[PDB]
């Protein structure tokens, strides 16, 4: 689900 | 003519943003998995690589506009430019000499032949550093280099994007600039964007080509687990 | 009386699985990726954990009976017991003196804090540290040390286990094999074996607080991302 | 789906 991107990218 | 306020805040921003995301001294590469010359070099290209992504989202988020896009597009356009991204800012420790990345030491020395042990072969490594050498010799100014990474990730023509107009939009503003400052500050350039926009092509046939070597790499178990959480991520099909 | 050549086969088996699945000199720690002194000894202690977690399963592979049960409760059994046979096995290289686990220099001497670095607390660590001494304190041969191991694995009280009636057979075959060699073989060890059933029970109290704490660790992405692949697998709920 | 796991056990 990207779990790990979306909190990168926020 | 000349560059205007705006173009030229576009080009402070994009600068400063890769100063604070790319490390010249590449001291960071001690904290990841140590080389080793099947596929035993794995490991630290994983981690490398994985490396790479943080600076390259962290890098991303600074471009003029893409952060106001949607968490859907931003994770499409860095899920599929990713790799991109990383093939053209790693040319800034490409050596022209040896025909290899170099980080630092004998250890942090990627030539050709470690890449192999990672997994990869010279169906992909041939195009790449095929792709080094020529990107090398046309000795952007930072300021070009930084705008062909800015380009080439609101790339709109990529899958997985929803608004393709805005993206398309804000890319076209980034490729203003950079046409705008090869005529006014490049001397001898009047090839050069053509140049530039020419190994945007064949950043995709690089990209495709990994795209596959990676998808048979990640199928099997025993090299999978050797690859980090992000990583597997953004080179995953799990969309 | 005396052991028979049957419970005498499972003792040499078992022996040298550990003896094969564990590196008395630690000489693959200079592969993990480098400890430090938010969690700066996340990346090290990942690493050292996921590669128990291979010793761990060549090990139990080994453990006559183990093999034969479906690949399903092999796969509840490591679950639910890793982190257990971890604690074991490391006892091994724990240090009454400088209550630590020495597996190298400076680098490579995990003391409490650098645990704390990796995302647990205290009210872990401590009956942790405590099981360790006392085990430590049982000066158990190598013989009792490796049967503690290959019962606490093949406990069938283990959620997610099918054919809970065979591996109960198996771990009795086992604990009957521990108890004869004490009588047989360890002067002194009137006591021994309820000592040992005695760690089992305090494995589990350990077991619970870790998926805890690990739980905690893994809902946050940007810990999460540090682990590996395998120790996701192990240790997540996803079954 | 323990993909991992299976493979090390075989
Ligand atoms: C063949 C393409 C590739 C990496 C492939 C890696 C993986 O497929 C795998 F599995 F093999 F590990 C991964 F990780 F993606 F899954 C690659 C592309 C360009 C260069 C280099 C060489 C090293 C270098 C990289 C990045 C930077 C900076 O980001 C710098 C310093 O400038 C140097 C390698
Ligand atoms: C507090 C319990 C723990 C590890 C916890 C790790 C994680 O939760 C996390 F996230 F923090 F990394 C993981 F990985 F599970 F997810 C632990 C348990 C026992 C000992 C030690 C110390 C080091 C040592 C381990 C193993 C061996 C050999 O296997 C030897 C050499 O004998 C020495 C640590």
């Amino acid at each position: 689900r990207h779990k790990i991107l979306h909190r990168l990218l926020q | 003519h000349m560059l205007s306020d705006e173009q030229m805040q576009i080009i402070n921003s994009l600068v400063e943003a890769h100063h604070k995301t790319y490390d010249d001294s590449y001291s960071d590469f001690v904290r990841f998995r140590p080389p080793v010359r099947r596929l035993s070099m794995l490991p630290h290209l994983a981690d490398l690589v994985s490396y790479s992504i943080q600076k390259v989202i962290g890098f991303a988020k600074m471009i003029p506009g893409f952060r106001d896009l949607t968490a859907e597009d931003q994770i499409a356009l860095l899920k599929s430019s990713a790799i991109e991204i990383i093939m053209l800012r790693s040319n800034q420790s490409f050596s022209l000499e040896d025909m290899s990345w170099s980080c630092g030491g004998p250890d942090f020395k990627y030539c050709i032949n470690d890449v192999t042990k990672a997994g990869h072969t010279l169906e992909l490594l041939e195009p790449l550093v095929k792709f080094q050498v020529g990107l090398k010799k046309l000795k952007l100014h930072e300021e070009e280099h930084v705008l062909l990474m800015a380009i080439c990730l609101l790339s709109p023509d990529r899958p997985g994007v929803q608004d393709h107009v805005r993206i398309e939009a804000l890319q076209d503003r980034l490729c203003d600039v950079l046409q705008a400052y090869i005529r006014i500050q490049h001397p001898g350039g009047r090839l050069l964007y053509a140049k530039m926009i020419q190994k945007l092509a064949d950043l995709r046939s690089l990209n495709e080509e990994h795209s596959k070597q990676y998808r048979s790499l990640s199928f099997q178990p025993e090299h999978s687990m050797q690859l980090t959480p992000l990583v597997l991520e953004v080179f995953g099909s799990e969309v």
